[PDB]
């Protein structure tokens, strides 16, 4: 049988455990108490490898009698959390076949597909296998469900330790209560579960095998519910008849943080419980197991997980189907998709409705005009279209990454790589529909090479937004940011309103670092090259290639390499984007 | 019931005097679900709602004092005071203490009591005697060590969160009332602090007072001070009385409750119907069926006063709110920065026309994202309070019309300056002292426009988001209807109509005709479409804009309910 | 406003006596009334505080007199009592009568040595 | 909460501007009293709320709060003033007095 011992556990960064002993076996369940600052989530992060770089993490964590290092607890202990982040537009069955897939590589899909089938039934998801997921607001399936399908691609590994952070926080009673048979059946399978509760009911109290109090860091009490009461009834404080015995002692071994008499009284009664559960025989009995079975030389050995991940190219593969597949599968994100350039341009041509390229009095003020709105417009909608779509995958990421699956630099690959052609055809239909209706010196060549210079702008913002939803957190702030540096890249970039051959020396040397530029040239060069004007002294004019030689002199030889330029522009930002999720990996 | 605090005040200072009163809710059938709901409860009892205290969207104390924004098919009589139940009686007698809470940050306990003592009071009542109630109401909830600490919420320092909930009790308490109704009063507080809390409770409703609770889920320890308590499952009663016998009343029809579990919890337990199957679905709804059958076979001071202490909350609000001011700041002095420096006049090359009429056309249509964003952030991010504060009868949505506009209004100014004094130099536009003040005023005449604007199309829709999008199309169709774009003359019918009242082409349209008129000539104002409208005719159709946009956000308040 | 106190003599230690505070001036069963007394060598010291009508004349007392002091109050002709039992070992003082403890100790009597 | 009254003891003749202080443990947000006992015995309240004074009282009597230290101010002492002084606080249960400041001429 398995045995997993925390032996003189310490968290230093300020001391939020302090000598933190357990012992658990296979089969038998413990949960964990304590107040907001107890740091039970923190030892649980701790005992799962997960903040144990940042601070300096003394004690042994022994498994099975071998003594894990600090890099084996992922190996070996799972973690399930509490924000259950999953994909809505995806059914469970196909959602774990992702996950068997990015964690599990064995041959063919057979394999995979009977494991699902198989965890589906452990965990009585059959029923819903092939329902998506969605809200549980709008029709989609229950919380309960949600947690099941959770605890369902945590258990496709195959795992022997696992550790829940609140899997009873945000659910009614009724389906509280459910996940805490849930989780007591699991563990019966020959398994080690150890879950933290925020406060448990009163027929949860009979249902663990083991529990535990921490306060401030100090283990106050570990052990079963019978010992439990014997001791606090030794200790002096009868737990009194409908009391439920979890919130009496909840309240016993907390301080009360409202006065300064009471809150040394509190810590007093606290250190009294804790000093005679360290006398009692309970803690040492739990030392004399650990150092036996670290001692007993027949046991066997760390039961780690299934195997680890795959090369990087398959997993990179998977990311994209699975993206791919829950992008198609959101009717609304498709039609945004490809439908915000179209309203976009639409927008534009009702004020419009038509170039007048035989007069001068509206005809370059309008060109410039649209011009301007486009190359203004174009990274705005791909902005909305990142802080609108990102933020589940990011999260899914993020919650995906600390497990051992895949990296968050491949997600981010993965959704440019299904946000590229979803970008071309929008902004090809989009030209298709307003290019032609504008009048906007009607030639095919032109068309495309329009289609193309506004393709590139969509797809620099799009990423420029990926990069900053990837290094800051709030989508709000992302949004305004992207939308304040459209505005100064649209506005000194282009010489439209500035003639950059006249602006200062700093704004110049920043012209030349932003996309806007090279756009604008490129459309000028594009529609102002072929076309005459007429009067009918002050504004006449009469041609384009004086227009042309007055904003941008040398910019008609400039074609190939500012087109060069504002598509190898994408490149550079997809490599900065990878390098902002690598530093991001660092800092959550 | 030794483990809490024991050595506290048991005295009553702030007791209500007067006749007790009552209120009797008789066969109430509330759906859209509430099924033969019956209570009397009188002056001087704690009456606890516990099980499944919501009925959808709206919880059982909203019911009783008639709000609710679902459905409210009514087949029953809710008698307060002995008279059938009104808004005009439920706004007279019955005081409401949401869960969620309402207060300004940036002033202390005090000065916001008082402000709402002032504007709740009636005026024939002196300061002495309002400083005297606040006085009352702070001593009465423990609340005199907070006296002078800010009472802002998570983001800044001040309170904790227990006495934060005091703070509102007695904001809901300084009128007197004789009956108090809280939903949800423990909701994320620690245990002591929501046992201090009902001690708290039950001694106010000990003070000649009917206090009513909404707890769903109560804890072990706030069980045990229940006065009189009401079990509602599948919204229906299953049992009402007085707590300390409520397991007595059970073990009495065959259903005891085991030791050492919540006698709450263990009964909202056993008869919660169970959604999970279908078979068990009925299957626990006649359990609950027969015990409900068990059940109920065993039984001043005016309009200028309140708009002065509006703008003085708001003034006193919005000036000790450093970060925000120096955050608009900020933005004003880096748009100010950019526009100027981007369009440099000092130097060997001066600027030309187009270049001017650029610039103008900038600094007239970059304004507005920012400031609708802020406007719209600002009004959405205290929306819950003013509709609560209109629902409870503070103001009559008239004073605060102008209170907000004359609150807004100095920030605004400063911000005006900052964004456009350091513009016209650095520009090196024309000199002198009427182009400058001109320009000026118009600029902050175009941005108050602006600012009524986001106001009212922030109040006139419900969500942030939708809002947000509403006022970007505007500005986008009067950005594009501007006579900078699309030239001002290409327009067939609509884009013209729009452009009529888009203040931005008026705004460029008078900086054009300060700027060019009579400087070296009126011949490129005759060459464009900006010389059919005097300036002074300008400012008063800008004017007469931003009185029309106040008059739409005044129509918006008044008709068009803020929900949150 | 006028506070009288009387009943202060010489008593051996473990007996009884009272002490009597007659009011004047206002409403007597409307507000407070408080007994604090004075060690010989120390500094004040509340002792024990009567409510009005309002909290049904419920008393409260010190931690250190809880159990051995009696406070209570006659309506009718508005004088407060304060009976002590098991005294003279340290409770000598020159017992003052007070209005209100809360609104701050206003409008003291004159002290009776016990 | 422990009020800690300074000068434990104080001489000062006619004419001249004494000031005592009295400084809290905790917070009591300006809820503080100064009470005079006379040589006689007759106590009565001079000063409430730590800044207003009251009615019968003479004006010479000030109070002020310079961080969490209360300070009574009696400008142009009188013979009237030799007696002993008692801060208090009435914000937190129980009500705490101070050590008290003997004022002699
Ligand atoms: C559906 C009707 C109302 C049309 C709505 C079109 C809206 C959603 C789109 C189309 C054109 C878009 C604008 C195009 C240009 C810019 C300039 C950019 O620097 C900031 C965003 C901004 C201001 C966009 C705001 C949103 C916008 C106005
Ligand atoms: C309920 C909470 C989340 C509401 C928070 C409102 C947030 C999302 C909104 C309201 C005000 C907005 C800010 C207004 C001003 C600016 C300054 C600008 O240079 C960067 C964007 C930034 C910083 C905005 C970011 C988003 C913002 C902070």
């Amino acid at each position: 049988p398995h045995s997993l011992g925390i032996l003189h556990a310490s968290y230093s960064v300020r001391q939020i455990l302090k000598d933190v002993s357990l012992y658990v076996e296979s089969g038998q369940i413990m949960c964990i108490l304590g107040s907001s600052g107890s740091g039970k989530t923190t030892l649980l992060d701790a005992m799962s490898g997960r903040l144990g770089r940042a601070g300096t993490f003394l004690g042994e964590v022994y498994v099975n009698g071998r003594a894990l290092r600090r890099e084996q607890f992922q190996d070996c202990f799972s973690y399930v959390l509490q924000s259950d982040t999953l994909l809505s537009s995806l059914t469970v069955r196909e959602t774990l076949h992702y996950t068997a897939l990015l964690a599990i590589r064995r041959g063919n899909p057979g394999s995979f597909q009977k494991k699902v089938e198989a965890v589906m039934a452990e965990l009585s998801l059959s029923h819903v296998a092939d329902r998506l997921i969605g809200n549980y607001s709008l029709g989609g399936i229950s919380t309960g469900e949600r947690r099941r399908v959770s605890i369902a691609a945590q258990l496709l590994q195959d795992p022997k330790v696992m550790l829940f952070d609140e899997p009873t926080t945000g659910l009614d009673c009724m389906t509280a209560n459910q996940i805490v048979v849930l989780l007591v059946e699991l563990a019966r399978r020959n398994r080690i579960v150890v879950l933290t509760i925020h406060q448990p009911r009163s027929e949860l109290f009979q249902l663990f095998d083991k529990i535990a109090i921490l306060s401030f860091g100090e283990l106050i009490f570990c052990g079963t519910p019978a010992e439990m009461l014997d001791f606090f009834n030794d200790c002096g404080y009868p737990c009194p008849e409908h009391s439920n015995p979890f919130d009496f002692y909840m309240d016993l071994t907390s301080v009360d943080t409202q006065s300064k008499e009471r809150e040394i009284e509190t810590s007093k009664r606290v250190q009294m419980i804790e000093s005679a559960y360290k006398k009692s025989a309970i803690c040492h009995k739990t030392l004399k197991n650990i150092e036996r079975m670290k001692h007993l030389k027949t046991l066997p050995m760390v039961p780690f997980k299934t195997k680890d991940s795959p090369g990087v190219f398959s997993k990179l593969g998977v990311l994209l189907r699975r993206v791919t597949r829950n992008l198609v599968r959101n009717k609304l994100a498709v039609i945004t998709r490809l439908l915000q350039n179209l309203i976009m341009g639409l927008f534009l041509l009702f004020f419009v409705l038509r170039v007048r390229s035989n007069v001068l009095k509206g005809a370059i003020q309008d060109r410039v005009g649209l011009l301007y709105q486009f190359v203004g417009a174009t990274p705005y909608t791909g902005m909305l279209n990142a802080v609108n779509l990102f933020p589940v995958l990011r999260a899914v990421s993020d919650q995906e990454s600390q497990d051992g699956l895949y990296q968050k630099w491949q997600m981010m690959l993965a959704y440019a790589l299904h946000v590229l052609p979803f970008s071309v055809v929008a902004t090809m239909i989009f030209s298709s529909v307003c290019y032609w209706t504008l009048g906007l010196h009607p030639e095919v060549a032109r068309f495309g090479y329009f289609s193309a210079a506004l393709l590139a702008p969509h797809l620099i913002g799009e990423f420029l937004t990926l990069v900053l939803l990837g290094i800051v957190q709030n989508p709000n702030i992302v949004n305004s940011v992207v939308a304040l540096l459209s505005i100064a890249g649209v506005l000194v970039g282009s010489g439209f309103l500035r003639n950059i051959q006249e602006m200062p020396i700093p704004f110049k040397i920043i012209s030349y670092f932003t996309f806007q530029k090279y756009c604008s040239e490129i459309l000028v060069v594009n529609e102002f090259y072929g076309l005459n004007f007429t009067c009918g002294n002050p504004m006449c004019f009469t041609q384009g290639i004086q227009f042309i030689e007055k904003t941008c002199p040398g910019a008609t030889s400039r074609f190939t390499m500012n087109f060069l330029i504002l598509y190898s522009f994408i490149p550079a930002l997809v490599i900065l984007g990878i390098v902002v999720f690598k530093i991001r990996d660092h800092l959550i | 019931d030794r483990l809490f605090s024991s050595e506290s005040d048991n005295s009553l200072y702030f007791t209500y005097s007067g006749q007790p009163n009552t209120l009797e809710v008789r066969d109430l059938n509330y759906q859209v679900g509430i099924q033969n709901l019956s209570f009397k409860v009188r002056s001087g009892q704690m009456l606890a709602i516990i099980g499944s205290s919501g009925c959808g969207r709206a919880s059982l104390l909203d019911v009783i004092t008639g709000r609710g924004h679902g459905g409210k098919i009514k087949s029953g009589q809710i008698w307060i005071n002995g008279q059938p139940s009104s808004p005009q009686l439920v706004r007279k007698c019955v005081a409401h203490v949401r869960q969620h809470n309402q207060l300004l940050p940036n002033l202390t306990v005090r000065e916001t009591l008082a402000f709402i003592a002032q504007m709740r009071l009636p005026r024939t009542f002196s300061q002495a005697q309002r400083d005297k109630r606040v006085e009352d109401v702070i001593a009465e909830l423990r609340l005199r060590q907070c006296a002078d600490t800010r009472v802002g919420n998570m983001y800044v320092r001040g309170l904790s969160g227990g006495e934060r909930r005091r703070v509102s009790i007695g904001v809901q308490l300084l009128w007197n009332p004789g009956i108090l109704i809280l939903d949800e009063p423990t909701s994320g507080l620690d245990s002591f602090t929501a046992h201090n809390l009902v001690k708290t409770l039950s001694r106010l409703a000990k003070g000649n007072r009917l206090v009513l609770i909404s707890l769903h889920q109560p804890r072990s320890d706030i069980f045990r001070l229940f006065d009189l308590v009401l079990l509602m499952t599948s919204g229906t009663p299953i049992y009402l009385g007085a707590a300390q016998h409520m397991v007595q009343y059970f073990t009495a029809i065959g259903y005891p409750c085991p030791r050492y579990s919540n006698p709450a919890d263990f009964y909202v337990d056993l008869t919660s119907i169970d959604r999970r199957s279908r078979e068990q679905e009925l299957a626990t709804r006649e359990k609950a069926q027969s015990l409900a059958a068990l059940f109920l076979e065993k039984v001043m001071p005016g309009a200028v006063q309140q708009f002065t202490t509006l703008i003085r909350r708001q003034i006193s609000n919005d000036f000790r709110d450093l970060p925000t001011l120096l955050i608009h700041g900020a933005e004003a002095c880096l748009m100010s920065m950019t526009i100027g420096f981007l369009y440099f006049g000092h130097g060997s090359i001066q600027l030309s026309f187009m270049d001017t009429a650029a610039l103008l056309f900038m600094i007239g249509a970059l304004i507005p994202f920012n400031v609708i964003l802020d406007v719209i952030s600002k009004c959405y991010s205290e929306r819950a309070m003013l509709y609560y504060e209109l629902e409870d009868g503070l103001y009559t949505t008239g004073p605060y019309f102008f209170a907000k506009i004359l609150g807004e209004l100095p920030e605004h100014c400063a911000y005006i300056i900052i964004y456009g004094m350091p513009t016209y130099w650095l520009a090196n536009l024309r000199p002198g002292l009427q182009p400058f003040l001109l320009h000026f005023l118009l600029v902050w005449l175009v941005v108050f426009c602006c600012r009524i604007m986001a106001l009212a199309a922030a109040a006139l829709l419900p969500t942030f988001h939708m809002a947000s999008f509403f006022s970007n199309a505007l500005y986008n169709s009067f950005y594009l209807a501007g006579g900078f774009m699309i030239n001002l003359s290409s327009l067939w019918t609509v884009p013209a109509w729009i452009s009529k009242v888009s203040f931005l082409r008026w705004c460029f349209e008078g900086l054009m005709k300060i700027q060019f008129s009579r400087r070296t000539g009126d011949k490129i104002l005759s060459v464009m479409e900006l010389d059919s409208y005097p300036l002074y005719a300008i400012y008063l159709i800008v004017i007469g804009l931003s009185g029309g946009f106040m008059v739409l956000y005044y129509v918006s308040l008044r008709f068009i309910k803020q929900k949150p | 406003v006028k506070l009288v106190e009387s009943g202060g003599g010489l008593v051996q230690p473990g007996g009884s006596l009272r002490l009597s505070c007659a009011t004047s001036g206002f409403t007597f069963s409307e507000f407070f009334m408080e007994w604090v007394r004075q060690p010989p060598g120390k500094r004040l010291e509340w002792v024990a505080v009567s409510r009005n009508e309002a909290n049904d004349y419920t008393t409260d007392y010190s931690a250190s007199v809880k159990g051995r002091f009696i406070v209570s109050r006659d309506t009718s002709q508005n004088i407060l009592y304060l009976q002590m039992n098991a005294l003279r070992a340290e409770d000598t003082a020159i017992y003052y009568c007070a209005r209100d403890a809360w609104m701050g100790f206003d409008y003291w009597g004159q002290g009776t040595t016990v | 909460i422990q009020m800690t009254q300074s000068p434990s003891s104080l001489s000062a003749s006619l004419g001249e501007r004494v000031s005592l202080t009295c400084r809290a443990s905790q917070e009591i947000s300006g809820y503080l009293s100064w009470l005079q006992q006379k040589p006689d015995g007759t106590i009565q309240r001079l000063i409430y709320a730590a800044f207003s004074l009251d009615s019968g009282v003479p004006k010479r009597f000030s109070g002020s709060r310079s961080g969490s230290d209360y300070s009574l101010t009696i400008s142009s002492l009188e013979s009237e003033d030799l007696a002993h002084y008692y801060c208090l606080q009435y914000a937190s249960y129980p009500c705490t007095f101070g050590g008290g400041t003997k004022l002699e001429i």
